[PDB]
């Protein structure tokens, strides 16, 4: 396949590194999500070996780089460490799978279980009723297959691999020392057997050669292994070079006897042994009550028997010895209903009483598994994965979302990406066999998954992780993420992975505005200017005016856009920062409210039009207005003050000095036409704009038609402060420019006219300022 | 191989790696510069270790030799290249002291004046970052008074007026009113007539344009002061905490002069400046008058 040259290919273009595990890692979410892509949530069982699959190549691929690794580097000891860590997942894979696929069919099949018969053909209907009948037993057989599998997977080619193990000559040694006894003029002294046969030493006590028996153990982990594998075709493959055919045939005493040619000619149907076996294995059962054996014949047969304290020696690992609790469990009870099915119940076999009556379950799996005071089963009983996989036997749902707390108490840091992920898949195939864990360490789990996600980036990934969460969490943290993406391209890229993979980005953008406004805030004051002894930009001043960014960029966010805008524009000026005012209202649009306008217009509906865009429209042209103003009286100052030059007053002089005087008169003349002309076009747009601002809605400012203390007290709170602090100078100003121009009867009539309680403009005037005013007026 | 080599114990102590570099003497670049010197300038960089390198002051004075001065010569040169690309990577106070080694005020001066600039323009306030970079400036400044050394007069007198603007600003935030009032006279700054209009403006064109971006919040302390002493003025009647009534009107007739004339002033200036300043100018002095 393809993925394996890319798992050669990219072991080499990757061994440079020295962390190509968490590469691979986030290398294969895409393919997580492609596979969703194509493939319904119906089908997580394919979604499951696709996943065994790529995890498989991933494993090839770690392979690849530790033995690419050379020696005397343990650099890459964790990259074997979390290769391993990652066979273990893997079998945890094939564990579950397996085993809710076995639920699965028991659900659908749960009404007819269990049977009842009597003998009435061939021994193998007892046999496949027997497998038919029960659950547990088929759990148990399933679990086998599962490490059995493994197993194999393991052996591989082993049969090519003996190639190079073989010897045929049985005992040769002894043999060829025996050949020279009777062939020389001197024997030897050694005392040897003259028998082949399997038992010819033990039943003579004679001894053999140290070759020829070592060379047997040998051989003895050969096919030991392979039938702790149980890799029968390579046993008779093993035998049959070895020349133990009596081995062999040995190794057939328990296969059980039938034939079904009633049927066509004298055909074989099966002739498969010999029908003592009950009696045979009670048979071995005596002889490992008699014992004196081999480590593997020893571990053999009483493994075909069963028998505990016999099988104690050879199985050590964690799993050989749950491997063990199965193997006898499933035994006894095939046994129980062999003798059941088949009708008798007199002496035919004899088993020690407590053997006979030992009840199975389940549970006795793993209380045997715990209560193993063996320190090797100890430690690997503490395992994670362990731990793990039999959660995934018991369904033990308290004891796993209790260790699932202490894992997250520790952290983590012990709780990789990958484990994270990988515990996520739990939940996921969880919910879709409808069965549901503990909601918040499942959202601890994946908020902390998603941290590493977000680690590893990759806007193309996030999304759908997200969509998996509490409406409030879920908006704040793709806040948190977008307001990262800051590059119109990966900006847009973004937005439109969002709307595909779910949690729109609009109440987004949104949420951090109102966000930032919970934060920070700016000055309010209706009292005459600001106070601060220095002031400048601050952090929180930046912020409310990078929020903004993101609402811009939607285009269908326009509305609430400027409602906020407007706002902050509001918090700008109230904080004493028209400059920021200015400079954002260079930044939006000046067309926004008409564009807003059309909008709402385009939709062939206005009845739903309240008064908040209108408002937002107002506002928007209030601030203009006001800003503009500002400007226009600031350039009539800066231009009054400007004036072009003085009049020639120098005396007596040459002629060319006189010409010279002559040419200044003609540029003063010019230059004072054209400074008086703009001076007084500036004054006469000056004095009509504060008449726009100062006669604005029966001379009001900030005015708008919901000042709601229900949406917002403090947005009228702001209002009545923003009249109060602007409209005394403004009045003032105007009198000034009033005065200046020698419009004094304009100053009287200004002056008596500032009073407008229609819009809240008729209480803004304090006090001393009306003695100001009064003052004004009497200068006028 | 070198390089790497050098990356087997670049954070060791520092003649070690000066012996390294110093077999690089022989190599350059005729494309430009050598690698000697640039692999000094960023392991110097990632040192911050100098005493023992280019030596050292006592605490201004002759510089006590350094390690790399037994073996090599004009080391001033590397000094100012080094600080040159310190000051690139934007290292602007270890340029500054690298070249206070140097004896070479010039630069040392012009960035510590884009230094307290922006600092000079924030509130007072004890453990400040501002007062850090204070501090090095006015020990910068201390050392070139009593060494007598001395830069173009112009940047010397316009950096004198700026410790002296800092000690106002200081009497400010720390509501020292009258203080800071006397260090504004007598920094004659102050405008009381209308005829020191065109003295300040013979004051400006002495200006850089940062100086001249400053003068506005110089301006705004300053009728805020002025504001603040007509109000009480104003507030303290003949009946009320004393202050004949005579008194202060007088004084806020020569205010209200001064305040005037700040206005003209504030508007005949040559360069823009903020409308949101010259607003302000205008209506607290309309409250002024």
């Amino acid at each position: 396949s393809p993925s394996f040259t890319e798992d050669i290919t990219l072991s080499a273009v990757m061994l440079q590194e020295e962390d190509p595990g968490e590469a691979a890692t986030m290398s294969m979410y895409p393919d997580f999500l492609k596979s969703f892509l194509e493939h319904p949530s119906s089908a997580v069982f394919e979604l499951i070996e696709q996943y065994e699959a790529t995890c498989n190549t991933q494993i090839t691929l770690l392979k690849k780089i530790v033995k690419r690794v050379t020696p005397g580097q343990q650099k890459f000891s964790k990259t074997a460490s979390i290769l391993w860590l990652l066979q273990q997942e893997m079998v945890t894979w094939r564990l579950i799978a397996a085993l809710y696929r076995d639920r699965i069919q028991s659900a659908l099949e749960e009404e007819n279980m269990f049977e009842i018969a009597a003998p009435n053909a061939s021994e193998k209907t007892i046999v496949d009723k027997l497998f038919q009948r029960d659950t547990l037993v088929r759990q148990s057989q399933l679990v086998v297959d599962w490490l059995e599998s493994i197993a194999k997977d393991e052996v591989g080619d082993f049969s090519d691999n003996i190639e190079y193990y073989a010897k045929s000559v049985y005992w040769e040694n002894t043999l060829h020392t025996l050949k020279q006894r009777s062939m020389l003029s001197l024997g030897s002294s050694r005392p040897l057997v003259s028998e082949l046969d399997p038992d010819a030493p033990i039943r003579q006590k004679l001894p053999l050669d140290d070759l020829d028996r070592e060379d047997d153990i040998r051989l003895l982990k050969y096919l030991f292994t392979l039938i702790r594998a149980g890799m029968t075709d390579e046993a008779q493959r093993l035998c049959k070079r070895c020349g133990q055919a009596w081995r062999a045939a040995t190794l057939e005493g328990w296969k059980l006897y039938h034939d079904a040619n009633i049927n066509g000619g004298t055909e074989l149907q099966a002739v498969e042994g010999n029908p003592y076996r009950c009696v045979w294995k009670t048979c071995c059962w005596r002889m490992a009550e008699d014992e004196q054996f081999n480590k593997y014949e020893r571990a053999i047969y009483a493994t075909l028997s069963g028998n505990l304290k016999q099988l104690l020696p050879v199985c050590e690992s964690w799993e050989d010895t749950v491997w063990a609790h199965f193997k006898v469990m499933v035994d006894s009870l095939v046994e129980q209903e062999i003798r059941a099915s088949i009708i008798s119940f007199n002496e035919a076999n004899e088993l020690p009483r407590e053997y006979l009556e030992a009840n199975w379950t389940l549970d006795s799996v793993f209380e045997e598994l715990q209560a193993t005071d063996k320190k090797r089963v100890l430690e690997e009983n503490r395992e994670h994965y362990h731990i793990i996989q039999k959660f995934v036997i018991l369904a033990d749902v308290d004891g796993l979302m209790d260790e699932f707390s202490e894992w997250l108490s520790n952290g983590k840091n012990l709780l990789l990406g990958h484990l994270l992920r990988f515990m996520t898949h739990l939940l996921l195939f969880f919910r879709t066999l409808g069965l549901q864990a503990k909601e918040e360490v499942s959202v601890e789990v994946l908020k902390t998954y998603i941290q590493r996600l977000i680690n590893e980036k990759q806007i193309e990934l996030i999304a759908f992780y997200v969509s998996h969460l509490p409406q409030e969490l879920a908006i704040s943290q793709y806040a948190v993420f977008l307001e990262n993406i800051t590059d119109p391209d990966q900006r847009q890229r973004c937005l439109e992975l969002a709307k595909e993979a779910g949690l729109d980005v609009a109440s987004i953008t949104k949420t951090v505005v109102e966000n930032t406004r919970k934060k920070d805030a700016g000055e309010f004051a209706h009292h005459d200017f600001a106070p601060a002894l220095d002031s400048g930009t601050s952090e929180e001043d930046r912020a409310k005016i990078d929020v903004i960014d993101w609402l811009v960029f939607d285009p269908a966010q326009r509305a609430e856009a400027l409602k906020q805008s407007n706002a902050i524009m509001r918090k700008f000026l109230a904080s004493k920062k028209h400059e920021a005012a200015k400079e954002v209202f260079a930044k939006i649009p000046q067309d926004s409210i008409a564009e807003i306008y059309s909008q709402w217009e385009e939709q062939a509906m206005d009845s739903a039009l309240p008064a908040e865009d209108d408002n937002a429209i107002r506002e928007h042209l209030c601030i203009r207005a006001y800003l503009e103003s500002h400007e226009a009286f600031n350039e009539w100052f800066k231009h009054i003050n400007s004036p072009p030059q003085k009049p020639t007053l120098v005396g007596q002089a040459s002629f060319t000095e006189k010409v010279a005087h002559e040419h200044k008169e003609k540029k003063y003349e010019m230059d004072f036409g054209i400074w008086k002309g703009h001076l007084d076009a500036l004054t006469s747009d000056v004095k009509e704009k504060i008449y726009n601002v100062l006669l604005f809605v029966d001379g009001g400012w900030m005015v708008d038609v919901r000042e709601d203390t229900e949406e917002d007290p403090e947005r009228s709170h702001q209002m009545v402060l923003l009249r109060r602090l602007c409209l005394p100078m403004m009045c003032f100003l105007l009198h000034t420019v009033l005065h200046n121009t020698k419009q004094y009867k304009d100053c009287l009539r200004l002056a008596d006219i500032v009073s407008s309680e229609n819009q809240k403009l008729y209480t803004v005037f304090s006090k001393t300022e009306m003695r100001n005013l009064l003052q004004k007026l009497r200068e006028s | 191989l070198l390089m790497l080599y050098t990356r087997k114990f670049e954070p060791t102590d520092p003649r070690e790696a000066l012996q390294y570099f110093y077999f690089l003497r022989n190599e350059k670049d005729n494309q430009g510069e050598s690698m000697f010197l640039r692999c000094v300038s960023e392991l110097v960089i990632e040192s911050r270790e100098f005493d023992m390198l280019l030596g050292k002051l006592e605490k201004d004075g002759s510089r006590k030799p350094g390690a790399i001065d037994k073996f090599t010569r004009d080391t001033k040169t590397i000094i100012n290249k080094v600080a040159s690309v310190a000051e690139n990577k934007g290292l602007f106070e270890e340029a500054a002291k690298l070249y206070d080694l140097a004896k070479n005020p010039d630069k040392v001066l012009e960035l510590t004046n884009k230094l307290l600039s922006p600092v000079v323009s924030q509130i007072s306030a004890p453990q400040s970052n501002r007062e850090r970079l204070k501090n090095m400036a006015l020990a910068i400044a201390e050392r070139y008074k009593s060494q007598g050394v001395s830069a173009e007069k112009s940047i010397n007198s316009t950096f004198y007026l700026l410790l002296d603007l800092i000690t106002f600003f200081d009497e400010y935030h720390a509501g020292h009113i009258d203080l800071s009032f006397d260090v504004i006279e007598r920094l004659k700054l102050v405008p009381l007539s209308q005829d020191s209009v065109e003295e300040r403006v013979a004051a400006f064109r002495n200006f850089s344009d940062e100086i001249r971006h400053n003068l506005s919040e110089i301006l705004l302390a300053t009728m805020n002061i002025l504001f603040t002493q007509y109000k009480r003025l104003k507030g303290s009647g003949p009946t009320t905490l004393g202050r004949p009534q005579r008194v202060q009107e007088d004084k806020d007739s020569v205010l209200r002069s001064q305040a005037r004339a700040l206005i003209t002033f504030a508007g005949m200036i040559p360069y823009r400046m903020s409308g949101d300043t010259n607003a302000r100018l205008v209506q607290m002095e309309v409250l002024m008058n």
